[PDB]
């Protein structure tokens, strides 16, 4: 038999900046958002779900310098916590 | 040690995993058996463009993200210097991959120049725009267009400007 | 002296459905999303932050019936957990 | 008992609050003293329209949300049957309120008919659209246009359709 399912569910998007605004990339060090995300994923994947990790990434950008940006979580339809369980 | 498959990603221990499964009841996405699962991830990165400046340092981003996603158990497909049409074709191919059926999740990474409207393709100019919209990414990966990822987390990561503004305002202390 | 601050930060939006899609409202019982949100806020404000509560609301909609919808969290720039601490 | 100011909202006890402050270090939004804080919330609900059907049951939504936000410590302003221009004016007035300075947070609730483009005003028709965009709400409440809510959580709740689609696809078990 046929059943109904939500057309859009279990998505999360994470953008490098807020709408209208620039995102920064160092010529040798790479994109600041990308580098910051990797660092947080390496540290917190073991203990935090993805939504929590992304929030921590946002917090790390809180104090604006000469090259400011605020990463944004978008269009979230995660119905559960997504833990990566690294090593498993 | 960082010699293993997980590299520099800190491991979740057995005690940590069970604490996670105890603190929260039935509100965690299920993970498939490590021995049999076929996790896929896609990275699309545009560095060399026709009309807009070269994204120097993009190779560092590619390396870091590719290794991280591998560390996390994903097989990573890396695609470079694509038009918006090429990105659409690649995303459609990715959604059709047989591995998603025996996977529990996916990561999509997009890295390029960006404007208000979306993500720039290799041929982008102000006169003739070449833009992939975020809405298209979602549409191509949803339950209709990618039934194999039904009920599974789909994580989209986007490195790009979203306009010309510095994203700041002044205040006095 | 003057200092820089992020133009957009500490926002969270919660919409009744996914883009392109309908949201339902009962003529006497009210909007299903609104009613569901109140119930979850009453139950979980004491123990969960707003992002967690909204996720629980999304989960409650997971099994689609004749009137299906999936509430979506949008444009999130919360850098910290927002706990309501009801009673405080 | 539901006779108190918090009504049917379950209370956070002293032990529960300290457990929350112990599980997480400096990653919680600060709350102001209950005796002196002036929390504000705004509800805009459109029920009676010129050209589109009456939103029967909206009064139930208004009642439920108003009482809930009051229970949570917010002083609630309720505005009904507004054009998109009226909503913009009201949002601008709300951002200018002196109480936000001595507040720790805000809630904005919008309830109306909705289309793909955004939220419908009272005069909306297919011929002559009357739409408030979500982007405008954010813009009017950001650090530039509402400096009093800098660093404070701004929660936006929207009840409305976002298009004509049922939001479903079929699958076989």
């Amino acid at each position: 038999a046929i059943k109904k399912a939500h057309i859009e569910k279990d998505f999360i998007a994470f953008c490098s900046s807020t709408p209208d605004n620039v995102s920064w990339r160092h010529p040798t060090m790479g994109s600041v958002f990308i580098g910051r995300l990797i660092e947080h994923m390496q540290e917190y994947a073991c203990s935090c779900d993805v939504e929590e990790i992304f929030r921590k990434v946002r917090f790390s950008f809180e104090q604006p310098d000469g090259r400011a940006q605020m990463p944004t979580t978008e269009r979230v339809t995660l119905t559960r916590c997504f833990y990566l369980f690294p090593g498993h | 040690t960082s010699s293993g498959s997980e590299g520099n990603v800190k491991l979740c221990s057995l005690e940590e995993a069970q604490r996670i499964w105890k603190q929260k009841s039935a509100e965690i996405y299920p993970i498939m058996d490590k021995s049999s699962r076929t996790r896929l991830a896609l990275i699309i990165c545009n560095e060399e463009f026709d009309s807009i400046p070269r994204r120097t340092g993009a190779e560092v981003d590619i390396t870091g993200m590719t290794m991280l996603l591998q560390n996390l158990g994903y097989s990573v497909d890396v695609k470079k210097n694509l038009t918006a049409s090429d990105m659409t074709t690649e995303l459609e191919a990715f959604a059709h991959r047989p591995e998603h059926k025996t996977s529990d999740s996916t990561f999509l990474v997009f890295m390029s120049h960006g404007i208000q409207e979306g993500i720039c393709g290799k041929k982008h100019s102000e006169q003739v725009p070449d833009i992939l919209q975020l809405n298209a990414i979602f549409n191509m990966l949803n339950t209709k267009n990618c039934p194999s990822l039904k009920d599974k987390p789909k994580v989209i990561i986007i490195q790009a400007c979203r306009g010309d503004s510095p994203g700041v305002v002044w205040f006095k202390d």
